[PDB]
């Protein structure tokens, strides 16, 4: 069994796919909503900023291109609704590609 | 993207 | 559509796990039998030696603490009886973590 | 293992 934070929620309120949609009303980005919607995150009517309805953690400054997904997990690995979304290969996948690219950059010093 |  | 052998096994009479695990009446060897059969393996009965029923790749030398699935993908990554089993990120995933042992074993040149 |  997981503890105390992991299985509960941050803000259970937005644990729904609908709840969080909402939230991106007023979508000036590019990033798309119904996709950050799906990996978990709600905007903060701050920009573009978001954030799991789980681990809670926020992301902002997205790009263009960038997936929700990939963000949510190369920065919140940890998180548990990630783990269940997206499973383990995914998520140490993303993680093991930027470690990786850490390795080749050090041929350069 | 970034934390915060 | 996804073509002519990568659809079509190089063994069909090994399709059915059934079919494999036979193959492996006397194994005196410390992988383990039904492993490899449910990976996709079968023995030619030359030693510890099998070949997966579908890419036809074929394995020897089992050390004692190898998993059928992993050198499966660590040698034969273009099986798609691997694929379908095991997916994308699987895969990817034994190939990124080698590359990476390569590139910071080439620090030490 | 190894490959043959
Ligand atoms: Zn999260
Ligand atoms: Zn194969």
């Amino acid at each position: 069994n997981f503890p105390n934070s992991t299985n509960l929620p941050r803000n259970p309120s937005m644990a729904d796919y609908e709840a969080r949609i909402f939230t991106f009303g007023t979508w000036i980005y590019s990033v798309n909503k119904e996709q950050l919607a799906r990996a978990g995150f709600y905007a903060l009517g701050e920009g573009d900023k978001v954030k799991c309805f789980h681990c809670g953690g926020g992301l902002t400054d997205w790009k263009p291109s960038e997936d929700p997904w990939e963000q949510h997990a190369k920065w919140y690995p940890g998180c548990k609704y990630l783990l269940e979304q997206k499973g383990q290969e995914y998520i140490n996948n993303i993680h093991l590609t930027h470690s990786l690219e850490e390795c080749l950059v050090r041929t350069t010093e | 993207a970034v934390p915060f």
